């Protein structure tokens, strides 16, 4: 397709012509339309061989402007940029050293088989240099070197350099090359990992009160590889650590936080140092949520494991977990599962007025979340299930459905782990028996019905009125109905018999659900086998439930200590889980 | 029936425009991005036969421009793509190789072009040579 | 560590974006515009893990900035940096827009080459990179309600009411989809309360144009905040066209067996979550003129055949979630007429769910009154979502 | 001279922001709406360049307030470039203000007046292209008489005739049923291919609503079909394609041949069939030229015959060399042609004669379906396959769909998946292929299967199909394998639960391994399916005693005795009761043999 091709007139054409312009402040204009024009996806590719005759020119701000250009095209495809590599070169006596490190870093970006021999020459050469920057600039390239998999066998020299630079005196210049190792170091070749740990931890410390923010992330996220061997080592890095509450919302903090837990192995007895770090470990766990939305949801991720582990440091904080409206729904639910792990014996009392509180709101799952902490906080305390049964009954007087329908389900599991405790509600639940249309709620219902079923007086009244409409319902609501009309049937012989030939004669034999036909079989068979064996093998008492929900592995949990800062305690899953 | 013809670049700015069928104009704007969308997404593999609204588009590139033709979910495609490329070779015969600017700096000489071409909705003229000469003596008169 | 930043608008077009690890191509950009933009069924987060792929996105007025990676890195210091980025920008151009980004590429290609670094976060001072950086930005520069109303109990439903317009090709390639939705606020409050009311970012400020017509009685500075007056009263009016979340996937399949045979069968699916229910469906299948019978079966609901309509009528009352359900029907035709034959018109059908179609749900409401002391506890909120349908047609 | 235009474009286009941009337009309107403001008229090249401004102006996107005055001002010149921008700017934008319709159809009538054939051209593309009512009813009655007006050129009368299309299709009531019938029919057999084109293009319009009216027509058509097909290159230069003589107006006239039944003179149906088949044999041809565009034109007419051919649907010869043709272009290195010839083979599996001509194409259809790379192309070749699907050959198209399946991709598989599933159940012989196929279909893509479909398998291995020993081996090898899923993990256990004991013999099917595979897929499964595998669990109780033992430690573990739904736990607890109390009577007579259900 030769049309509209043609570079004799046109916009490339306006634009070659203008590059070539003897002043510079047109040709700068030329650029950054060229640079527009590559940004908005017009192919400007036929252009690439004049921009390059600018690289030779005094002025900064053009070759600064042509390094961006060359980078834009050096992540888009590699093999054009192979086409500067001779302009790059141009980097020994060239003054204004960032201009250095922008040629090095260029370098960084094309990544070919081919950039290896012209860049093994500067990158040695400019390691060693006095401006900080290069160094920087070094430091990096070194790691970008050492991402591709070969040899490069002057690379043993580069990381000799690297260890070299974490003795500078610029506190960036050694954070951006310890970050650099330890972005290397993730696989230990045959010679790497020495133990330098003494100087090197030394050194460290001794510029972390020195370094950007950004540097004692790197710094802070390093110590967490090393490992103590004498406490004494443990608590010098400890009471030097603790400092660490700087202007950075949460990573500092965070950063740090992970260094002290992992450096968590002394003894309280005589030691007054365990106590009062798990003391002074709160007030930045706590200042934490007050900066922004997202910082706030990866510091509640981090909270959640660090009461998992150790619960004592965050004992007497529930009232700060308390869920603002103008916060999202994802903090909403994070702060709500914290509050639910640290509902103790004496803090309910507060819980359960923010829990009610919260079922009023006009978010419909965060209010079925709210119903089922409470719920949850019933379980966790046997002392005070009595307030929560009170309080769930408030919410289903309320007569909310979306309240209603979750309120029932956990009065399900309520009733499940104390039968025969709270009696007098059942009658009340009764209530509230055609207000429920979803499978949960109606299933739950129907489980209600059929326990305890020598307590209400109408069950079968309530039971008929389900079975009418038998189809159209979920599995769950029919096997439910059918375990409860055979639980009732033994409970109640001689007054439910017309039941028992309407669910078995016609909503299994109907019915295409080969689970479902199966179960109908299996009770219409024991029915009508002997109804002796039937009360004991249907009527068994039920054991209680674990709340193995609110638990973690172990050495999962030992894990995620271990990474306490990154991504994966905000994914609660083991880093092997994504490689 | 031919509902609009669209001149589109990968910039997203449009540069031809014409409407057969009423629309308001942040209507127009709509349908324009959306064309825009659905055009830029394909690659040269695609078949040029894309489905859009309750009509059908037949596009065709030609280097830094995208030709457009909307029509009916029941007509010829391939007599419609012909006739894109019959017009893109009316344009570079008449503008002695027409760049992408020439159709902003004549873009009455392009509606006029179009006008000739096409009218109605449907194609009036399929003859690129005698075409040609009734614009070049519509040139000459003043 | 840090694979990649972009830089989006609302509509989901790459406005600015800058990789720095090879191992990352198109395929992270088309995941990140596709699964987290115009995410449905998940609820949304700020880390989002797809394919071996983790994704950073903070939103800025209509601006999406996303961070994309392939490794363990520190969350915390990820967000720490887009937010430093996001004030560095700001201090240098002012207001974060679309006009204004796309006015600076070169500062911004400038910033994102100086402070990240081959994935490291950098210092991001102001102050530190006027040395460092030489371009510089361009900038941009009471009568409704009464007074003494009382009540014994306040109270105040919210009805969310939106219609639902679509047409499908037969293929499943949806070809239009828009929703017209209303709010309607039946309150029953005493006093002069002042309303806040909090959604979330799914609504932005022939055929449909995403607009959003407020009331006179609202103001706006996300958040609204307003008097309702008393009665019922239509709170704002909006017609969206993108990223609808759709109750119903119809697959249409016709077989023209001869000219005196056909057979139609049409699949409907429930793309909902199975809690719901969705209740009064209705699916008219068109019928060629010619028809001389039908023979109709399904195995859910009740269907028939209207010679007055000229349609096939199919009813089921109530369809739970994820769920798939067919009609078949075997028609004879007659040949009355002599070719020509038969267009066939788009299959349609009425239904109605208990949840939003554009995925508005609200986030908050309080009533906050300065002369009593009753608050939003006080107050007993309803809220009810009821999406029906509009032109929800098919073609077959 | 045109100068300023330049100038403001390139000013325009220089913006380094839009606040300049908008501020630059909006200082132009001002200067624009300042100059016509003053009472001082001047000459007319001025206006014509700043009307020619505000059009531009208008095309960025802006709104325009004013500008219609001297825009009317402009039509009375006599200079045509004036005439033609301010035509062009009427027609970009459509105002409302009575009194400038008023105007504008004074100076139309004025310019249709005149006998300049580039005047009344202009009028006609204006009122065509913008066809609103005051037009139509103003020139309704005159457009049908400047059409069939002797004196009038070509030029002319194609765009009066395509203006009386527009005003037909904008105002239906206004085109009366007049007496021009006869010429704009007659006009046809004009000597200019282009008035051919316009006319062929108004009646395919107007024969829609008025069929008994311009029937004459047709036959006539079909002889310039003729004299289009049977020309040879050096006729026809002007109205030549890449060596191919008039596409469009040949494309045109088949559209209007299929807007009508057959002829029924014999003679004009053998003219158009010897046409039909000229074309096809042209197309049979090697190409003249190896561009795609002389290609693309060629297929054009092609495809638009083989409509012609399907519509009628007469000629049984026609509709064979059609199929024949078409099964030719799935093996065509371009995409656009297979897209094409894939959706008319589908278009054509619809009628009785070409059947036979649609089934023998089966293999490369199936052979396009597995090399294909655009998604829709592999749609229409599904669709196709299920049109051309039959009881001769519904064995060989389900197996390569399923084979297919095995390496397919997530855009395509539940539509294979459905068409499936509805195949086997419309043309189900033998209960053994119905069961086979159903099961491997659910070990392939059991996640997009429907839930009636396993119901049914299970139904119809439950009544009666003396398949079960066949069913069980086919669901016990499906079970080993690490890429199951949990519609197939259901339907294995229930499976197994009713016949494990006909695989008992084998000693790769012992009751531990079945055991050891159904807890390897206990920790990927949901609540319902692990109800089915505890009622699989104790049919293995009540079944197999040797294994008895090592079932009870299953079900005591705090997983299921513990568990926090209720049903799994209610299921656990009355399975390990019934194990555990009485003896295996009592197991045995829960376990009947589930006689097959009544057959209406």
């Amino acid at each position: 397709s030769k049309y509209f091709t043609t570079n004799k007139k046109g916009e490339i054409f306006e634009l070659k012509a203008e590059l070539n312009n003897e002043k510079k402040e047109k040709r700068k204009e030329a650029v950054k339309k060229v640079i527009a024009a590559m940004t908005v996806g017009k192919d400007v590719s036929s252009l690439f061989p004049d921009v390059v005759n600018c690289m030779q020119t005094d002025n900064l701000e053009l070759k600064k402007l042509v390094y961006l250009y060359l980078m834009n095209y050096a992540k888009s495809q590699p093999d054009m940029a192979i086409m500067a590599v001779n302009s790059f070169v141009k980097d020994c006596e060239d003054p204004n050293p960032l201009i250095r490190a922008l040629a090095v870093r260029t370098m960084g970006c094309i990544r070919v088989d081919k950039i290896t021999e012209y860049l093994c020459e500067p990158l040695r050469k400019c390691l060693k240099d006095e401006d900080p920057y290069v160094r920087k600039t070094a430091a990096v390239c070194v790691a970008k070197l050492h991402d591709i998999n070969a040899q490069m066998v002057e690379d043993q020299g580069f990381l000799d350099s690297l260890r070299d630079l974490i003795a500078d005196s610029n506190p960036m210049v050694v954070a951006n090359a310890v970050a650099a190792l330890s972005e290397i170091s993730e696989s230990h070749p045959n010679s790497n990992l020495l133990d330098l740990n003494p100087q090197n931890i030394n050194k460290l410390l001794t510029a972390l009160n020195e370094c950007t923010e950004w540097g004692q992330i790197f710094i802070l996220d390093c110590l967490s590889n090393y490992n103590p061997k004498d406490d004494r080592e443990a608590q010098s890095i400890c009471e030097r650590v603790t400092p660490r509450l700087s202007h950075a919302n949460s990573a500092v903090v965070l950063s740090a936080v992970k260094v002290l837990m992992k450096f968590l192995e002394l003894l309280p007895k005589d030691s007054d140092y365990y106590n009062m770090l798990l003391k002074k470990l709160a007030p930045p766990l706590v200042t934490l949520l007050s900066g922004e939305p997202e910082v706030q949801y990866v510091a509640l991720r981090n909270i959640n494991l660090i009461v998992q582990k150790r619960p004592e440091i965050l004992k007497q904080e529930i009232k700060v977990f308390f869920v603002k409206y103008n916060d999202p729904i994802y903090v909403k639910l994070e702060k709500l599962d914290i509050m639910i792990r640290l509902a103790s014996q004496a803090n309910i009392a507060q819980v359960l007025a923010e829990l009610k509180e919260y079922a009023t709101e006009v978010d419909v799952d965060f209010v079925r979340k709210a119903v089922r902490a409470i719920g949850r906080c019933a379980i966790k305390v046997e002392q005070s299930a009595e307030r929560c049964v009170s309080t769930l009954l408030d919410l289903i007087q309320t007569k909310v459905n979306y309240v209603v329908q979750e309120a029932i389900v956990v009065i399900r599991d309520i009733f499940r782990k104390y039968p025969n405790k709270y009696e007098s509600i059942i009658a009340t639940l009764c209530e509230n028996l055609d207000s429920l249309d979803e499978p949960d709620a109606r299933a739950a219902m129907i489980w209600i019905v059929g326990e305890y079923a020598e307590r209400i007086d109408n069950a079968d009244e309530l039971l008929e009125s389900f079975l009418e409409g038998f189809h159209d319902e979920s599995t769950q609501v029919q096997l439910t109905l059918l375990t409860a009309i055979v639980k009732l049937f033994l409970k109640k012989p001689s007054e439910t018999q017309e039941l028992v030939q309407q669910v078995l004669s016609l909503a299994t034999q109907d019915s295409d659900n080969p689970d479902l036909r199966d179960r109908g079989y299996i009770y219409w068979r024991l029915l009508s086998t002997d109804p002796v064996t039937a009360k004991e093998v249907v009527l068994s008492e039920k054991p209680l439930i674990s709340e193995e929900t609110d638990l973690i592995e172990p050495t999962l949990l030992d894990e995620l200590i271990c990474h306490i800062g990154s991504l994966a305690s905000v994914y609660h899953k083991p880093p092997n889980a994504f490689v | 029936m031919i509902r609009f013809i669209l001149i589109q670049n990968r910039a997203g700015k449009t540069r031809l425009a014409k409407w057969y069928m009423q629309f308001d104009d942040d209507e127009k704007q709509k349908l324009i991005e959306e064309v825009h969308a659905v055009v830029t997404v394909r690659d040269a593999k695609h078949t040029n036969f894309v489905e859009f609204r309750n009509f059908k588009i037949i596009y065709r590139r030609y280097a830094g421009l995208y030709f457009c033709i909307c029509v009916d979910v029941n007509d010829n495609n391939l007599a419609y793509l012909e006739a894109i490329h019959n017009f893109v070779e009316v344009l570079n015969e008449y503008f002695h190789n027409v760049c992408e600017l020439d159709l902003v700096f004549n873009f009455y000489k392009v509606y006029t072009v179009v006008d000739e071409m096409f009218l109605a909705g449907e194609i009036r003229e399929t003859s690129q040579t005698k075409v040609l000469k009734q614009l070049l003596m519509l040139q000459s008169l003043e | 560590m840090i694979g990649g930043l972009f830089i989006y608008n609302h509509k989901g077009e790459v406005l600015i974006s800058r990789v720095y690890r090879d191992d990352i191509g198109r395929n992270a950009v088309d995941a990140f515009r596709v699964n987290v933009i115009h995410a449905r069924q998940q609820v949304r987060s700020p880390v989002t893990n797809i394919a071996r792929t983790s994704f950073f996105h903070v939103k800025r007025s209509n601006i999406w900035l996303a961070a994309v990676t392939k490794q363990n890195v520190n969350a915390a210091m990820v967000f720490e940096f887009l937010y430093k980025m996001c004030d560095v920008m700001a201090a240098y151009f002012g207001k974060i827009s679309e006009e204004n980004i796309k006015n600076n590429f070169v500062l911004i290609y400038e910033l994102l080459d100086e402070i990240l670094d081959f994935g490291y976060p950098q210092n991001s001072e102001t102050g530190a990179l006027k040395t460092f950086i030489t371009q510089q930005g361009i900038k941009s520069q009471i009568g409704w309600r009464r007074e003494g109303i009382k009540y014994r109990r306040n109270e105040l439903f919210l009805d969310v009411l939106e219609s639902v317009n679509l047409l499908m090709s037969p293929q499943g390639q949806v070809l239009s989809a828009h929703v017209s939705g209303r709010v309607v606020m039946k309150s029953y409050l005493s006093g002069m309360p002042e309303c806040k009311f909090g959604m979330n970012d799914k609504i932005v400020i022939s055929i449909a144009i995403d607009d959003c017509t407020f009331h006179q009685c609202v103001r706006l500075s996300r958040s609204i905040s307003f008097i309702p007056p008393d009665g019922e009263f239509e709170l704002m009016r909006y017609r969206t066209t993108k990223d609808i979340i759709l109750p119903f996937r119809v697959i249409p399949l016709v077989r023209e067996v001869g000219r005196t045979k056909l057979e139609v069968k049409v699949v409907i699916k429930s793309n909902f979550k199975p809690s719901l229910l969705a209740q009064k469906i209705e699916v008219r299948i068109p019928t060629p003129l010619n028809t001389s019978g039908v023979q109709v079966i399904c195995m859910k609901g009740k269907a028939k055949y209207k010679a007055s309509e000229n349609a096939i009528v199919w009813k089921i009352k109530r369809m739970a979630g994820m769920k798939e359900s067919q009609i078949s029907a075997e028609i004879e035709l007659l040949p009355t007429n002599d070719k020509k034959k038969w267009a066939r018109p788009p299959i349609s059908m009425n239904f109605e769910v208990p949840f939003a179609p554009s995925g508005l749900k609200v986030r908050y409401l309080k009533v906050f009154e300065p002369k009593l002391n009753y608050s939003d506890h006080d107050v007993i909120k309803w809220v009810r979502y009821i999406g029906r349908s509009g032109i929800y047609e098919t073609r077959c | 001279g045109m100068r300023g235009l330049a100038v403001f474009i390139s000013d325009i286009r220089n913006c380094k922001s839009k606040e300049a941009e908008i501020k630059r337009i909006n200082k132009e309107l001002a200067n624009i709406r300042s100059k016509f403001k003053g009472d001082k008229a001047l000459d007319g090249y001025s206006k014509k360049k700043y009307v020619c401004k505000l059009l531009f102006i208008f095309l960025l996107g802006h709104d325009i307030d004013f500008g219609h005055m001297e825009a009317v001002n402009l039509l009375s010149s006599n200079r045509y470039t004036e005439k033609q921008i301010g035509y062009l700017f009427i027609s970009v934008l459509v105002n409302s203000n009575s009194e400038l319709i008023r105007l504008i159809n004074n100076a139309i009538k004025n310019d249709l007046a005149s006998r300049n054939p580039t005047f009344m051209g202009l009028a006609l593309h204006c009122i065509a292209n913008v066809g609103s009512r005051e037009m139509a009813e103003a020139f309704a009655g005159e457009i049908p008489k400047i059409l069939v007006a002797g004196d009038t050129m070509d030029s002319v009368k194609q765009s009066a005739a395509l203006c009386l299309l527009r005003l037909y299709r904008t105002s239906p009531d206004l085109v009366p049923m007049g007496d021009w019938t006869s010429r704009v029919v007659h006009l046809l057999n004009d000597q200019h291919l282009g008035v051919v084109t316009a006319a062929t293009s108004l009646i395919t319009t107007l024969a829609q609503k008025n069929p008994e009216e311009f029937k004459t027509s047709v036959s006539l058509a079909v002889s310039r079909l003729s004299r289009i097909v049977t020309s040879a290159s050096t006729d026809l230069q002007d109205y030549t394609y890449y060596f191919v003589p008039a596409p469009w107006l040949s494309v045109k006239l088949l559209r209007l041949l299929q807007c009508y039944p057959p002829p029924e003179d014999p003679a004009v149906r053998g003219r158009l069939t010897e046409c039909l088949e000229t074309i096809l044999n042209k197309a049979q041809e090697p190409p003249k030229s190896k561009k795609v565009q002389h290609s693309n034109a060629k297929n054009a007419v092609l495809f638009e015959a083989i409509s012609l051919i399907i519509h009628h649907d007469s000629e049984p010869n026609l509709l064979v060399r059609a199929c024949n043709q078409l099964g030719q272009f799935l093996q065509h290195r371009e995409t656009n042609l297979r897209y094409l010839a894939l959706e008319s083979m589908c278009t054509l599996a619809s009628s009785e004669f070409s059947h036979e001509a649609v089934k023998t194409h089966i293999e490369t259809v199936i052979n396009a379906l597995k090399t294909e790379r655009d998604v829709s192309v592999r749609q229409r070749a599904v669709d196709l396959l299920y049109a051309m699907c039959d009881r001769s050959n519904a064995q060989q198209i389900v197996a390569e769909m399923l084979s297919y399946l095995e390496t397919a991709d997530y855009s395509i598989r539940e539509e294979i998946v459905l068409k499936v599933a509805i195949l086997a159940e419309k043309y189900a012989v033998d209960y053994t292929w119905y069961v086979d196929t159903i099961l491997n279909l659910i070990r392939i893509a059991g996640d997009y299967v429907s839930e009636e479909v396993w119901y049914r398998v299970i139904q119809i291995v439950i009544n009666r199909d003396d398949v079960q020993g066949y069913a069980a081996k086919t669901v016990f090898e499906a079970l080993q394998a690490p890429a199951c899923h949990e519609n197939l993990v259901k339907v294995g256990g229930y499976i197994l639960g009713e016949f494990g004991n006909l695989i008992a013999g084998d000693p790769r099917s012992s009751p531990l391994i079945q055991f050891n595979l159904l807890h390897s897929k206990f920790h990927l499964c949901s609540v319902p399916t692990r109800a089915l595998l505890l009622s699989t669990y104790i049919k293995f109780v009540n079944l197999f005693p040797e294994v008895k033992a090592t079932i009870q430690d299953v079900l005591r573990s705090d997983s299921q005795l513990k568990n926090a739904d209720v049903e799994l736990q209610q299921r656990a607890v009355e399975y390990l009761r019934l194990s555990t109390v009485a003896s295996t009577d009592i197991l045995a007579t829960v376990l009947e043999e589930m006689p097959p259900f009544p057959e209406r």
